[PDB]
């Protein structure tokens, strides 16, 4: 029925999951990013002459 | 029964669209067969290779260090035999690193460095000389035990014009095989197929640094010497391998080998359709009738197929995707376009059809063109058309009574077990084929309080009372506008035959009942006693489901 | 990076939704009953477009 | 970039399926067979699941994958090429009763 | 109530097998993944001698 | 409302149980009754 395929249209997601790893293994390339530090020291050289 | 088969794998149609991109990405750029035990022991062994290139000017800049698909052999020497093997590595999956030192013309940097990591896989094949590589183009399944390999990586070292040279050492890939398949390899133009492993990766704890450089602590086998100056790598395991081979009809003579596929048999069609008369000619009494109930799902439909190809599935369903070259597909895409657009329009659409008895699509746009034939009176020609659309429909929606697809199904089943020359790739023609072939002209029955009649797709018509038997003149817009909105009843007897079933054998009130709306049970249990005139019946429309 | 506008392909459905209502206003009254009769499947819905 | 991740295992099966037995024996009743007449889907089967990392997709493929191969898919199976076989012709005279 | 679950559970097996040929031929040609070298500029004291 | 047209002894046990729509469509067809405004102002009532 109209309702019942409503539910039908609800019931069927495990496709979605399919469809987008699809998506994924053909789309463009992975990437990781990396670490980085906070504050710092603010050094220098003082005895030159 | 089987309407709902054709109904939930023609639904099952939106699935041909990831089936058809994958393979469209992967490729850019009784019985008469017996089986074959096939358990070889087995090794293997590996080799790496590498692609480095500078570029030029004054010996500072490095363009790319890359792997490269490498081809080795070896002499093997298992069971108290000999045999020689070529074997082929590949990857894919590989991570990309990098490393600036700057912009000036006299400092290092390599723009591409890959080495791997737990993202990539290795692929290795094999090339045997004992018959058990010779029987390799049919097979039913494969698997494969295999040891683990500690793999390590090695030391390079580039060279600069002035200062020491810069070092690169260090790498270790753990291997783990999980799945086997099948493929082809070449190399003196030698093109014959062979079989696949693909492995999982595993890297380990020693540290893989770039020295005086800022870098250090780098985890995954590089690209610079994977070898570490070694011939091979030793890989041994367990194999099972179960294909088959295109037996003779007697017993005595196996084969000692497998020719060749893609083989030009591909046999002419029209000389596969009369063997299926012949058994329908020789198929059932009763028995199909008892199989014409049980809704037979898709995982029931193709249970005992005994193929070597999975994607039987995917063409199956691709049929009820394509029957827009036929008329199946067509006809429900059209009329349900029909009824959505005829809900919608006062202005124009709802005054260009013909008469009825109200503005109703299932009856007026069945009559909508057709050129008519040489003698025939005209109620027969509505009679046909609305017959014809109620049919083509409303047998794929709903209905009440056992209906003609669930038989159209059992003939189905009872030819495809019993076929004894079929291909995998034969079938996703003859199901279409059967599905709009057979079933050629069938009459409908609709009650209404005690007043009762029937048509179908010839031309004939009749009506008549329930608690009697007697013709009455026919009438057409009352009985269309209460066939349009009643379920129908599939007439699977048709008229004449209740007729002279009543007269001759007699019959009680219950098996009237029971009988006029179409209930397998009374159907059976009177056809399996003594086989009477409608016995004869049901075996011609058995008989003419022809194609 | 850009600053990722907070919305997207909103600008179509809000003029659309409009002459949805407009277009809807005129059903017809008989036909769609029995419209919804026929048990229009996925396949079915989605085919004639 | 470590050395690798490492898979955990898990207890034995019959710990699991003796608790699970001695967790089933403190159901309810009446909310049970409420429960009973729904006909839910094979969508909110698994709707609840715990922690959802990464796995609600591969846990439905391979509960998919593992049912195929049970002792009711096997009767399902001979059921049918049986009856389908018995129906084909005069396959079977008469061996036994 | 559970007719339909065990019916869906058991129907599917059409399209396991999808599943893991899809994944396993996605497998076979994923693309490269490269890193991003990082918000800093590495160096140092090249020619020594 | 609807009472005042009879509809009665057969049409009262199927339009009550609300689902058959056959009593429905052949009071629409020819009779355009209350009910027609009442489905109307229903199709009306979903806007969006």
């Amino acid at each position: 029925m109209a309702s019942l395929i409503y539910r039908q249209l609800l019931t069927n997601s495990y496709t979605v999951d399919l469809s987008d790893e699809i998506q994924e293994i053909g789309s463009t390339k992975s990437q990781n990013v990396t670490i980085n530090p906070g504050p710092f020291a603010q050094t220098g050289y003082a005895p030159v002459n | 029964m089987a309407s709902l088969i054709y109904r939930q794998l023609l639904t099952n149609s939106y699935t041909v669209d990831l089936s058809d991109e994958i393979q469209e990405i992967g490729s850019t750029k009784t019985s008469l067969w017996k089986e074959m035990q096939y358990n070889r022991d087995i090794t293997i062994r590996f080799k790496f290779a590498n692609t480095i290139i500078k570029s030029g000017g004054l010996g500072y800049k490095w363009s790319e260090i890359s792997f490269k698909p490498a081809n080795y052999q070896y002499t093997y020497t298992r069971d108290g035999e000999e045999v020689t093997a070529h074997t082929t590595c590949s990857v894919n999956g590989v991570n990309d690193f990098s490393f600036n030192g700057g912009s000036l013309p006299t400092d290092f940097v390599v723009s591409k460095f890959e080495v791997i990591k737990e993202n990539s896989y290795v692929y290795i094949d094999y090339w045997d000389d004992s018959q058990a590589f010779r029987n390799v183009v049919y097979v039913r399944s494969l698997a494969a035990n295999l040891n683990s390999v500690m793999c390590t990586g090695g030391s390079y070292n580039f060279s600069l014009p002035v200062g020491q040279w810069p070092v690169l050492t260090g790498g270790a890939v753990s291997l783990h095989s999980a799945g086997v398949t099948l493929s082809t390899q070449f190399t003196d133009f030698v093109s014959l197929n062979s079989l696949r492993f693909r492995f999982r990766l595993a890297v380990e704890e020693p540290h893989f640094k770039l020295t005086r450089t800022r870098l250090d602590r780098l985890y995954g086998l590089p690209a610079a010497d994977p070898n570490n100056g070694k011939e091979y790598y030793e890989i041994a395991g367990r194999f099972s391998l179960i294909s088959l081979v295109p037996s003779n009809d007697d017993y005595q003579t196996p084969i000692a080998n497998s020719v060749t596929v893609r083989q030009d048999l591909e046999r002419q069609l029209g000389e596969l359709r009369e063997e299926f008369n012949a058994l329908s000619q020789e198929i059932a009494m009763s028995q199909l009738i008892d199989l014409a109930l049980l809704p037979l799902d898709m995982f029931s439909m193709f249970s005992g197929i005994k193929s070597t190809i999975d994607a039987a599935k995917s063409m199956a369903t691709n049929v009820m995707k394509k029957f827009k070259k036929s008329g199946l597909a067509n006809s429900v895409s059209t009329l349900t376009d029909s009824l959505s657009d005829a809900a919608s329009s006062i202005s124009r659409g709802s005054s260009i059809r013909s008469i009825g008895s109200s503005a109703s699509a299932w009856t007026d746009v069945s009559t909508q063109i057709t050129d008519i034939s040489s003698s025939v009176s005209s109620v027969s020609t509505q009679t046909s058309t609305i017959s014809r659309r109620l049919r083509l429909k409303e047998m794929a929606t709903q209905t009440e009574g056992m209906n003609f697809d669930d038989i159209s199904a059992a003939v189905l089943k009872t030819k495809i077990d019993k076929s004894t020359q079929i291909s995998p790739n034969t079938i996703p023609d003859i199901v279409t084929e059967a599905s709009e072939k057979f079933i050629p002209n069938r009459a409908y029955r609709v009650i209404n309080n005690d007043d009762v009649f029937e048509a179908g797709i010839d031309g004939k018509f009749f009506a008549y009372k329930v608690d009697t038997f007697e013709e009455i003149p026919f009438d057409v817009q009352k009985f269309a506008d209460l066939v349009t909105d009643s379920p129908v009843i599939s007439a699977i007897i048709d008229f004449k035959t209740l007729k002279n079933l009543n007269d001759n054998y007699g019959i009680t009130k219950q098996q009237a009942f029971n009988l006029l709306r179409s209930d397998p049970r009374v159907l059976r249990e009177f056809i399996n006693q003594d086989n009477p005139i409608i016995r004869n019946r049901i075996e011609q429309l058995i008989m003419q489901c022809r194609l």
